[PDB]
RNA sequence: CGGUUGAUUGUUUUAACAA
RNA sequence: CGGUUGAUUGUUUUAACAA
């Protein structure tokens, strides 16, 4: 898995623009986001689910890494148990296509 | 000592998942050790409320530099706080206890911020290493907040359902945080 | 008034009392080494205080010379009509001593 | 690539590693995790990036690694 | 090193701001003191001045200077405020106690009460 | 979609104050209106209540609940506080009119102003 | 008092007077799609405000279907002891509309 | 309305280099445009000060917040403050400004806080450029404060030696710093 | 010459330093503190010399340079006409041999 | 190296080496400063560190620089 | 996202405004 | 560093404490 260093309130302002985007704004209102208690590793910090036809691209972020304690962001598309590494800049289509500002993974990943 | 009782109930309640609880309320009190006793000081407790960009935990901080509080005696504060101090407020009251060593802080909190997290269990446990006494909130420090600092008017504290085991179970998780 | 200050009296210095007693002490050395800044001594038993003003922010001395490790002060003031005198004494380390008026 | 975590360090890692039930970083912001099968020195890793099966090996003494089809 | 040797009763900030807002009420709006005259912080060479109220008393003049910034008292409210109380006729100053300047006032002047430095000088932490 | 329907009566954050200590007071200091029992927050199932006072008149009673965090006010001091006034007999609730509820407490039960429902849901800001 | 609101009143929508009439727009519509936030119009004249709260927080109904472009609210209610019923349409560009009282 | 006059004599000096002025004071008015005219807002005007993690500009920005102005109305707030914002708080009300179209500010500066230091004019430059109209306060609004702000219980407003002096010297340096 | 990028709050930092231990503390008494006024380079925020038996170190610390505006720090050795540039590492043992936490340029001028 | 200061930046960067009168600044935190005389592409510096007269000179299109006795 | 609230949703943040 | 103040020195930061 690859993850990038990201600081906390990058990590704050992307589930707030997420949960607001879902919920208040319903521009993102298909999306589904998953908790920390819902995830069996104890790292994850959260979940974002992003439908994408039949497929999905899920932006989890994580806590507690020794990175002293780092956190980071990982994309991944889903196509049924098919998973691959997604790079920022292939995520921006694959959501600017299907899809305060926006909840942009460039942002949130660029250093 | 000027503290309507529903900002009071409404702040202090302490479910251990309260989601619309925006604003951090801290009253505090500082004793004195004269003579081998802990005598109260009357003008030197109060309440503050918290804003977006600043935490009680800071101006508590200013609070005390205004004080001017002689270095050669012993202070005791104590805080009672509606959420546990976040990261950065734990950071700089452990650096604040490292640099002053002549007053003890034991804190009671309402409520558990972020228990789940990994970050701000450190920084909790970083607050304990520097020294702060940690506490869950029970009924007999919320009826001396409600006797003390809300502005009741006389009327009676009214505890609200389910304090007890909300207190049992705050108590459970900051003993599991603190690695006991 | 004027018996009260006379008889029984002692005054102390409090004028960094937030921090450490070293830096205290370095501190009341230089105030009273430079004439730049003011000195407060106050009376234990009152809220009486006497400030040693510098004279440009308008025989009455502070010295260390007298005694090694020890601080004496002379103050000459006029007090309700009357001319009279302030004697006191405080040493480098407690930053406390005694001090007293006396007519001259 | 760096690992992220001397003497302590040094001996975190080589339990870490002998063991397991932990986290491992590698630093290049972009960084390779290793996690735990279960919350589901040379470094070998199949991982499918962009649609290809790229194959990620590097070796650790501060280190070298790079990802190859 | 030259000195001035000043008598400053260390008192609450409190009991200073009640003070000045006493006498500026009893010399605007309720002027029975309206011939005291108070001159501002910038007016005074002296840098740790914080108010000076002028009462004048036939030719002389009762002068009380309340100072900010000083050094910090015993008592945990004594944080660096203080009121010196000084009679000065034709540049001779003589320090006066407040119950002197209390009675100098009542002498030669005499609801919001009035302004008393016995009040204001008064240490309330001390007993 | 069921809905709950209530007059709410729009009231800045001073006056809901103001209400509330006078309240109290009149409850347990003036023990006048001691017979009103004052319910918090917590005992409601409606998020947006701020505080509930109960008056007995006869067998009903009178319930003046105020809210906040309601939606803003056309007013600029409308920021999500309001007041409701309803009688209730037997589980049959009535919205009652800040006039009438006064004149039931003054036929019921009637220094400090005693606690009046017009001054209270009164607009200063529309007149 | 009932003649004040039966013969002249008119009512808007106030909710988030701090954001841009669009945003306010779509949150009214969301908040009268699904019953779960409160919806609160207030008459011009005065501070009388008649609040919507959803049926889980204690023939009333509001709705979109009777004309495209327009919201119709239906609020039956027992005022001093005598049913009433509050009639009120407000369209949904400006937010605004009529609104008054009648005898059921 | 509420501010003692030593308090306003002390920070509010326009000498343009004041070494002893640690606090910064701020007191704000706000206007609205209703049927073509300007109609001051009597309850919402105020004064703010500052600590020393908490400024004045942040303070107003969450007042502002909480004030709930209506977004289809035009606003006009007046500032008279002690000290020029800092680079933080240039850039924050820059932003603010930005975000909120519908309000327009003036600021009035008794001093300039850093006027030669290349930061804190690129600050101020950035706040004039997203809108803020910044000027020197002389000797008009320095009377406005005292009759509006200041609590003088009738008091007639006392200038200072050097007002208009300083007044002047400030305005030139903030025309060269704002490249007029 | 060698100019080390430093965050304005360091900078901050050792300036009220530096005043403090010249000033109040006095243990430094023997510095010398220029100002910005008193430098003909417009870039320089400020000068702090330290008299070196003989010679002198000289801390110049700059403002607005275009590294957006950045701030910087250089030191420089001094023995009359002969200059010198100097490395944190041997500024430590400079200033500890002849001589609130102690002004050390290590930790003003590591990243 | 790497210049600190696109279109636009290589021109203030022509310009400003033409002209003079200006800093320029290439950072590897260390950085190399060059100042006008008047204040006290190929880069060539005579510069006395820790003792040595070593000599900087390097090149930039970003480039490369090194310093040598 | 006023809810088996996972907590920067529309903040509930105020010593006297009716002494 | 209360000074030809170059400004995070010892902050001067407070609506009623004597209504
Ligand atoms: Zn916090
Ligand atoms: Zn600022």
């Amino acid at each position: 898995m690859i993850v990038w260093q990201v600081d906390r309130m990058r990590i704050n302002t992307w589930k707030r623009l997420v949960k607001h985007h879902m919920y208040i704004s319903r521009k993102a209102k298909d999306w589904f986001y998953r908790h920390h208690y819902e995830s069996t590793n104890p790292k994850i910090s959260s979940e974002v689910h992003i439908p994408l036809g039949d497929a999905k691209l899920v932006i989890t972020t994580y806590w507690g890494l020794h990175t002293h304690l780092g956190q980071g962001v990982s994309i991944e598309w889903r196509k049924k148990r098919y998973s691959t590494q997604v790079d920022p800049d292939l995520a921006d289509q694959l959501i600017h296509l299907h899809y305060p500002p926006l909840p942009s993974v460039r942002k949130l990943t660029e250093d | 000592g000027h503290m309507d009782p529903d900002t009071f109930s409404y702040n202090f309640n302490n479910r251990p998942i309260l989601s619309r609880r925006n604003t951090v309320w801290l009253c505090y009190e500082v004793e004195r050790l004269d003579n081998g006793t802990w005598v109260k000081m009357d003008q030197h407790r109060g309440q503050v409320y918290s804003e977006l960009k600043y935490h009680p935990e800071m101006r508590f901080l200013s609070l005390v530099s205004k004080w001017k509080l002689h270095r050669d005696q012993e202070y005791e504060v104590t805080w009672y706080i509606s959420w546990s101090p976040c990261t950065k407020c734990a950071r700089d009251m452990a650096t604040f206890l490292q640099e002053n060593t002549h007053v003890t802080l034991t804190i009671f909190v309402a409520r558990l911020y972020y228990f789940w997290d990994p970050d701000y269990q450190e920084a909790l446990r970083s607050l304990a290493q520097a020294g702060a006494t940690i506490k869950i909130m029970n009924y007999d420090e919320f009826q001396h907040c409600w006797s003390k600092f809300v502005y009741s008017q006389g009327a009676p504290f009214q505890p609200w359902d389910g304090l007890d085991e909300y207190s049992q179970a705050l108590s459970g998780m900051l003993g599991e945080i603190l690695r006991h | 008034f004027f018996r009260k200050l006379s008889r029984e009296c002692e005054i102390k210095y409090t004028g960094f009392r937030d921090r450490p007693h070293e830096e205290r002490q370095a501190r009341f050395q230089n105030a009273c080494r430079d004439g730049r800044s003011e000195i407060a001594f106050v009376a234990t038993g009152t809220n009486l205080s006497l400030q040693f003003f510098p004279a440009s922010w308008q025989r009455e001395y502070v010295d260390l010379e007298r005694e090694a490790g020890k601080v004496y002060l002379k103050a000459p003031m006029i007090l309700n009509g009357v001319c009279v005198i302030w004697k006191g004494w405080i040493d480098l380390q407690r930053l406390d001593g005694m001090g007293c008026l006396e007519f001259d | 690539i760096k690992y992220t975590g001397h003497e302590e360090r040094q001996a975190r890692f080589q339990n870490a590693c002998r063991d397991g039930r932990s986290e491992i970083a590698f630093v290049a912001n972009l960084s390779l995790q290793f996690f735990p099968a279960s919350w589901q020195v040379y470094l070998k890793a199949p991982m499918i990036l962009n649609g290809v099966c790229v194959i990620w090996k590097g070796w650790i003494d501060d280190g070298m690694g790079c990802l190859e089809f």
